[PDB]
Protein backbone atom coordinates (compact mmCIF):
# COMPACT_ATOMS: atom_id res chain seq x y z
CA UNK A 1 0.00 0.00 0.00
CA UNK A 2 2.07 2.40 1.52
CA UNK A 3 5.04 3.77 -0.98
CA UNK A 4 9.12 3.70 0.12
CA UNK A 5 10.00 7.22 1.97
CA UNK A 6 13.55 7.09 3.13
CA UNK A 7 15.79 10.81 3.53
CA UNK A 8 15.85 12.13 -0.52
CA UNK A 9 16.88 15.51 -1.59
CA UNK A 10 13.79 17.68 -3.25
CA UNK A 11 12.21 17.80 -6.63
CA UNK A 12 15.01 19.80 -8.88
CA UNK A 13 17.80 19.39 -6.20
CA UNK A 14 18.97 21.56 -3.91
CA UNK A 15 19.86 25.36 -4.60
CA UNK A 16 23.42 26.09 -5.76
CA UNK A 17 25.92 26.36 -2.90
CA UNK A 18 28.68 28.73 -2.92
CA UNK A 19 32.55 27.48 -2.46
CA UNK A 20 34.56 29.99 -4.60
CA UNK A 21 37.22 32.45 -2.24
CA UNK A 22 35.45 35.68 -1.69
CA UNK A 23 38.13 38.21 -0.91
CA UNK A 24 36.94 41.71 -1.80
CA UNK A 25 39.14 44.92 -2.10
CA UNK A 26 37.79 47.33 0.11
CA UNK A 27 39.34 50.06 -2.64
CA UNK A 28 41.86 52.90 -1.27
CA UNK A 29 44.97 53.96 -3.56
CA UNK A 30 48.43 53.94 -1.93
CA UNK A 31 48.93 57.34 -3.35
CA UNK A 32 45.64 58.66 -1.74
CA UNK A 33 46.79 56.95 1.81
CA UNK A 34 49.99 59.02 1.07
CA UNK A 35 48.13 61.64 0.25
CA UNK A 36 45.76 61.61 3.29
CA UNK A 37 48.83 61.21 5.61
CA UNK A 38 51.00 63.89 4.09
CA UNK A 39 47.46 66.54 4.35
CA UNK A 40 46.89 65.49 7.87
CA UNK A 41 50.72 65.95 8.71
CA UNK A 42 50.54 69.09 7.07
CA UNK A 43 47.32 70.65 8.82
CA UNK A 44 49.54 69.79 12.18
CA UNK A 45 51.92 71.67 11.39
CA UNK A 46 50.38 74.57 10.12
CA UNK A 47 48.09 74.70 14.01
CA UNK A 48 51.10 73.61 15.94
CA UNK A 49 53.41 76.89 14.16
CA UNK A 50 50.56 78.51 14.78
CA UNK A 51 50.10 77.82 18.72
CA UNK A 52 53.63 77.62 19.72
CA UNK A 53 53.95 81.28 18.11
CA UNK A 54 51.15 81.88 20.57
CA UNK A 55 53.19 80.72 23.44
CA UNK A 56 56.38 81.97 22.82
CA UNK A 57 54.39 85.65 23.08
CA UNK A 58 52.46 84.68 26.22
CA UNK A 59 55.85 83.79 27.50
CA UNK A 60 57.53 86.54 26.57
CA UNK A 61 54.46 88.54 28.26
CA UNK A 62 55.48 86.70 31.08
CA UNK A 63 58.74 87.60 31.44
CA UNK A 64 58.12 91.24 30.95
CA UNK A 65 56.08 90.99 34.07
CA UNK A 66 59.17 89.10 35.76
CA UNK A 67 61.28 92.34 34.69
CA UNK A 68 58.79 95.05 35.56
CA UNK A 69 58.86 93.12 39.20
CA UNK A 70 62.54 92.41 39.94
CA UNK A 71 63.79 95.85 41.24
CA UNK B 1 46.42 33.44 15.99
CA UNK B 2 44.36 31.33 18.57
CA UNK B 3 40.58 33.24 17.03
CA UNK B 4 40.15 30.43 13.94
CA UNK B 5 40.20 27.84 16.16
CA UNK B 6 36.96 28.83 17.86
CA UNK B 7 35.57 29.73 15.13
CA UNK B 8 35.85 27.11 13.21
CA UNK B 9 34.93 24.60 16.32
CA UNK B 10 31.71 25.79 15.92
CA UNK B 11 31.43 24.77 12.79
CA UNK B 12 32.95 21.50 13.80
CA UNK B 13 30.43 21.19 16.35
CA UNK B 14 27.60 21.10 13.69
CA UNK B 15 29.50 18.64 12.11
CA UNK B 16 29.60 16.24 14.97
CA UNK B 17 25.92 17.04 15.39
CA UNK B 18 25.83 15.67 12.22
CA UNK B 19 27.66 12.36 13.18
CA UNK B 20 25.43 11.85 16.46
CA UNK B 21 22.11 12.29 14.36
CA UNK B 22 23.59 9.56 11.73
CA UNK B 23 24.80 7.14 13.98
CA UNK B 24 24.28 8.41 18.14
CA UNK B 25 27.76 8.84 18.40
CA UNK B 26 29.74 12.73 17.87
CA UNK B 27 32.96 11.55 17.05
CA UNK B 28 33.03 7.52 16.79
CA UNK B 29 30.26 6.77 15.12
CA UNK B 30 31.23 3.27 13.74
CA UNK B 31 28.83 3.75 10.78
CA UNK B 32 30.40 2.81 8.09
CA UNK B 33 30.93 -0.99 8.01
CA UNK B 34 32.29 -3.48 5.52
CA UNK B 35 29.07 -4.28 3.51
CA UNK B 36 28.25 -0.65 3.63
CA UNK B 37 27.07 1.15 6.60
CA UNK B 38 25.17 0.70 9.65
CA UNK B 39 21.60 2.82 9.42
CA UNK B 40 20.34 4.57 6.97
CA UNK B 41 20.05 8.49 7.43
CA UNK B 42 17.18 10.56 9.41
CA UNK B 43 14.65 11.46 7.00
CA UNK B 44 15.36 15.54 7.79
CA UNK B 45 19.57 15.01 7.92
CA UNK B 46 19.82 16.24 4.17
CA UNK B 47 18.05 19.34 4.37
CA UNK B 48 20.02 19.94 7.76
CA UNK B 49 23.30 19.20 5.80
CA UNK B 50 22.63 21.42 2.47
CA UNK B 51 21.44 24.21 5.53
CA UNK B 52 25.22 24.10 6.54
CA UNK B 53 27.17 23.66 3.81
Amino acid sequence: ASKVKQDMPPPGGYGPIDYKRNLPRRGLSGYSMFAVGIGTLLFGYWSMMKWNRERRRLQIEDFEARIALMP
Amino acid sequence: AMTPFFWMFEEREKMFEFYERVSGARMHAAYIRPGGVHQDLPLGLLDDIYEFS
